[PDB]
RNA sequence: GAGGA
């Protein structure tokens, strides 16, 4: 709800097998680009590397998924600090830039609100696991079409998206006026 | 077989232990003394500040009326509590972070020398981590290093 | 289908309908032959643009 | 009371249905030949027992007699022409 | 000053069902057992606790009167616990 | 779901981003 | 092979040749710590792997409604009671094979007559 | 008929036992994949094959 | 089909808070490699902790379900395989009755 | 199949052999870097027996040492003697190659370069699994003989 | 919208 934002967080895992230097580059709104991840684990406040695979391969016997993983390791080892990350985000406020953007569009959906960064690391990393976990072959792609993954929008959540939006326009207009009434 | 409808007939016709009080506070040493909560992250077990070194010290690094996007006071002034707080010296150093996790459940207890435990509410929470442990980021010097 | 367990291969759990047209399909045969049967529908109904694509 | 119980498509991934109720579970125990071929009770973990089968219908398909004998693209026709059939549509 | 005053004071922690937590920020009595405990309130209902780790480690406790201020750093966390609940009485009060 | 909305939804789209620049909305009445 | 840490930096230990005695040595390019190795092994690439097939195991699986259950006797303990289920590799070109996990000492033992498998 | 419904039936069966041996043997790993195809693949087939000549 | 209905959604925060209240350790005092067998506990694809014994958890859950304290459109599904033990209360879904 | 041969399953296995494309990566079963500095003992006791052949009747310590299966090897009907012969004639310039005997119980390759080492030899690798055609001929993928 | 075939 409260003009539902719909932002659309990829991860996509580069190369094909075999093609050395497989690595990860997230996607995030209003970005260049993509990022290496561990740009973004940092950015998050999560440095070390140990801690940052802990928080992906939750298991440390999987050096099946750590040889996975080293790749964005090196990748990222040129920076290491948190305020840096966040340089590579886009003066005197690229930084604070990068860091409200994650704190209101990296997961809308886990909050929008100011510490939580625990949190998204933590699901970021889940996020990342699972699709490791996929191009290993030990789960098979997502199916699209399991009913679960569906929802049907009855009359109730359809008005609901247009009433919003015309209560929206309503309360611009309402307060033009109020402008206009400078006079 | 069919269907039948003289069912309606069918049922029809078939039918060491401590104790303490835990006092109050007053209200006047916690109305400047805000409490909030130290977690460090090097994993070197013990973090003692006191053995960490010395001088040790902290410190936070048109027309009229128009349009402005409301929030409550709080966030708001939460968001312009954004200057972190370090421990360092005049080498070693440690930056905390804002939790916000669960500032809710958290009473502390006054553990004193005395058994008396004031019930803290706690006010915040904040995790620590070191920094320029090595002084090694090349902030725009990298940036050059990344293409190559 | 739910109703059965895991990694059954036996041949109704993977689609072999048995009774006759006759003798009516129990309710998984039932929806397996659905199944077919759609997919017969979407055929027939792509196959027909198609070849009338081709053949213009 | 808690004897019937609302199950989606997610919740379904981890059920063991049965279809008829009692056939299903009675126990482990001749057989008239036009009947069809059911298959067994077969299991015994069992969680849940489907209403009647004949639900999984939608509303038009209902109105087929016997559809268990009919070859299902003819279901889905009949399903499509029901919407023409004349008859009275509302009491008023 | 900038500077701490003892940087000692060995303190515990809980966590309190939060239905009782929101009393508590605005005294009591506690059957401080071995390890084993329950809590009877400054009176409703009464009350378990849980040793959650005893080894409360690289944590303290700091409190507060290029932005600099004044700090008082009081000390250690001694130990933390958890609060669990007359606790039949308090689950059915919890269930809502 | 009509009903659901026409009972919380409704409201609760108000008691949103309401407050203008100062102008207050309250309780919504359905006749 | 196994991945090493900076137990003061906590980071990703490369490796390193000692150049005299030219033995290996750890080194984190974060930082000075060094080690050597445990093992002249640095890296193993795996093309065919006979891992992740049993993957999964809780001490829960036994609760699993859906899992069929058979009644082969268990070789370490000897209850008939078992969950099996096929090798979760998830990979076109996977064994039939099914693992049996004994429901009373959890011990997993598999259908296969050609030999013994573990996993 | 009859006599001819019920030799139907326990030609149904045999199919049924026969693609149950076949089962088996997969499971014991004993299946020897012909050349070009997978394991599994090899095993769908002979099913499919056996439970069409059943129904023919 | 002639049974399914449609979830109508319903807010979730009170079952975040019996799930606390029951276990569920929070989220950022998750440490894996010393608990190895947290099964992940979501709630409309939202991780919110992690747990161990979820068997017992679901157990508890089931039954508050069954006695209409949990609105009974509340989907809860515990993957024992993955760990996992989601939750919706989400609007829109699709169920049947059993 | 020329009309010789015109029903010789024998001879359709020579070709089919022939043709299909046969790489190396789809007979091995898993790679692995050594540091062994010494030229002439393996750190591992095991490929050290092959040592005490293969090495005599200018180097680098890192040897990179390779598994096959033997099934593949035979089904491919293939010996580690052509093979090593593939990667030599591949480099000679670089690697000693030294190979397990088609013998040995087990499938054991061994190779040397003569650095900024354990980097490039990760290159080297991939490339000898990927870009080296054992036999056959290019995007000739599955070969089945027929009556 | 509809829609038969
Ligand atoms: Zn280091
Ligand atoms: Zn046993």
């Amino acid at each position: 709800k409260g003009s539902r934002f719909i932002s659309t967080l990829q991860v996509k895992l580069y190369g094909r097998e075999g093609s050395s230097a497989r690595t990860i580059k997230a996607t995030l709104p209003y970005i260049k680009q993509d990022i290496p991840i561990v740009i973004i684990f940092r950015a998050l406040g999560i440095i070390p590397d140990g801690e940052i695979l802990e928080h992906i391969c939750y298991d440390v016997n999987d050096w099946q998924m750590l040889e996975m993983l080293k790749p964005c390791v090196e990748d990222g080892f040129v920076i290491q600090d948190r305020e840096t990350a966040l340089d590579f985000i886009g003066k005197e406020k690229r930084i604070q830039y990068a860091k409200d953007i994650l704190q209101k569009e990296f997961l809308p959906h886990i909050t929008q609100l100011e510490g939580f960064e625990s949190r998204k690391a933590f699901f970021l990393g889940y996020m990342i696991n699972r699709l490791l976990l996929c191009a290993l072959d030990r789960k098979d792609q997502d199916d699209r079409d399991h009913f679960g993954k569906k929802r049907l929008d009855l009359a109730g959540p359809l008005l609901a998206q247009l009433f919003k939006t015309l209560f929206k326009k309503l309360t611009k207009d309402i307060f033009r006026y109020m402008q206009r009434t400078v006079e | 077989f069919i269907k039948r409808d003289r069912m309606r007939r069918n049922f029809l016709r078939m039918r060491e232990y401590n104790e303490f009080p835990l006092r109050a506070i007053p209200k006047e040493d916690l109305e400047n003394m805000r409490t909030h909560l130290l977690k460090f992250q090097s994993k070197k077990k013990i973090n003692p500040v006191t053995d960490f070194h010395l001088p040790v010290r902290l410190h936070r690094k048109r027309k009229t009326r128009q349009l402005k996007v409301l929030d409550e006071n709080a966030k708001k002034l939460r968001f312009e509590e954004f200057y972190p707080w370090v421990m360092e010296d005049f080498y070693n150093t440690w930056v905390g972070s804002y939790e916000a996790g669960n500032s809710d459940s958290y009473v502390l207890l006054s553990v004193e020398d005395d058994g008396s435990f004031t019930m803290i509410p706690a006010d915040k929470v904040y995790k620590f981590t070191a920094r320029n442990k090595y002084a090694t980021l090349t902030i725009d010097e990298a940036e050059k290093r990344m293409d190559k | 289908l739910p109703h059965f367990s895991k990694d059954d291969y036996s041949p109704e759990s993977k689609g072999f309908v048995e009774n006759s047209y006759l003798r009516g399909l129990t309710p998984q045969e039932f929806f397996f032959h659905a199944m077919g049967g759609r997919e017969g529908l979407i055929d027939t109904a792509v196959k027909t643009a198609e070849t009338g694509y081709i053949q213009r | 009371e808690g004897l019937v119980e609302y199950i989606d498509a997610e919740e379904e991934e981890s059920i063991l249905i049965a279809m008829q109720p009692e056939d299903l579970e009675p126990a482990e125990a001749d057989v008239d030949p036009a009947k069809r071929i059911r298959v067994s009770h077969h299991a015994t973990t069992f969680t849940h027992c489907e209403i009647h089968p004949s639900m999984i219908l939608g509303v038009a398909a209902s109105i087929i007699p016997f559809p268990d004998h009919n070859q299902s693209p003819r279901n889905t026709y009949q399903s499509a022409m029901g919407k023409q059939a004349m008859g009275v549509f509302l009491t008023n | 000053d900038l500077d701490l005053e003892r940087s000692n004071r060995q303190v515990w922690l809980v966590r309190l069902p939060m239905f009782l937590a929101e009393k508590w920020r605005d005294l009591g009595k506690i059957r401080i057992n071995k390890s084993k405990i329950t809590l009877l309130l400054n009176e409703p209902h009464e009350y378990d606790l849980e040793l959650t780790k005893k080894v409360v480690e690289n944590e303290y406790v700091f409190t507060e009167q290029t932005i600099p201020k004044k700090t008082a750093i009081v000390g250690t966390v001694c130990h933390e616990c958890q609060v669990m609940p007359y606790h039949k009485i308090v689950e059915q009060r919890r269930n809502i | 779901s009509f009903n659901q909305f026409v009972d919380y939804t409704l409201q609760d789209i108000i008691c949103e981003d309401s407050t203008l620049i100062e102008i207050s909305f309250g309780k919504i009445y359905v006749t | 092979t196994t991945f090493r840490f900076c137990r003061d930096c906590n980071n990703m230990l490369y490796p390193r040749e000692d150049k005299e005695n030219n033995r290996l040595l750890f080194e984190c390019r974060t930082c000075s710590y060094v080690e050597e190795a445990g093992s002249p092994l640095v890296y193993r690439h795996e093309l065919i792997t006979n891992i992740g097939e049993t993957a999964g195991v809780v001490q829960d699986i036994g609760s699993d409604p859906t899992l069929p259950r058979s009644d082969r006797e268990c070789p370490k303990c000897h209850s008939r009671e078992n969950v099996f289920f096929q090798s979760q590799q998830r990979r076109k070109d996977t064994s039939m094979v099914l693992f049996f996990v004994c429901l009373s000492c959890s011990h997993i033992f598999t259908s296969d007559q050609k030999n013994k498998r573990t996993q | 008929d009859g006599p001819t419904m019920r030799e139907i039936t326990e030609t149904i069966a045999e199919a049924k036992k026969k693609v149950l041996d076949v089962t088996k043997e997969a499971q014991a790993n004993l299946l020897t994949a012909k050349h070009g195809m997978t394991l599994r693949e090899s095993f769908e087939d002979n099913v499919v094959r056996f439970l069409n000549e059943a129904r023919d | 089909s002639l049974m399914s209905c449609i979830s109508v959604g319903t807010d979730p925060m009170p079952i975040i808070t019996f799930l606390s209240e029951w276990g569920m350790e929070p989220l950022e005092d998750y440490v894996p490699h010393q608990s190895p067998d947290a099964t992940r506990v979501f709630v409309n694809g939202v991780w919110h902790g992690v747990h161990r014994n979820p068997a017992r958890l679901m157990e508890t859950l089931r039954t508050l379900r069954r006695k209409g304290d949990i609105n009974p459109e509340v989907s809860m599904i515990r993957d024992i395989r993955e760990k996992e033990l989601k939750i919706f209360t989400d609007a829109g879904r699709v169920y049947r009755p059993l | 199949l020329e009309p010789g041969h015109a029903a010789d399953q024998e001879q359709a296995k020579l070709i089919r052999s022939a043709i299909e494309h046969t790489t190396l990566k789809s007979v091995t079963i898993a790679s692995e870097i050594y540091y062994d500095p010494d030229p002439r003992s393996t750190v591992i006791p095991e490929d050290e027996e092959i040592i005490q052949l293969h090495f005599s009747l200018q180097q680098s310590p890192w040897l990179l040492r390779l598994e096959l299966d033997r099934a593949a090897m035979n089904d491919k009907d293939l010996t580690m003697g052509q093979v090593g012969e593939r990667i030599k004639q591949t480099f000679k310039n670089d690697l000693f190659v030294i190979w397990s005997e088609d013998n040995d119980e087990k499938l054991i390759i061994r190779c040397r370069v003569v650095a900024e080492e354990d980097h490039m030899l990760k290159k080297i690798e991939n490339t000898m699994l990927e870009n080296i055609t054992l036999r056959g001929v290019e995007n000739i993928e599955r070969v089945v003989m027929m009556k």
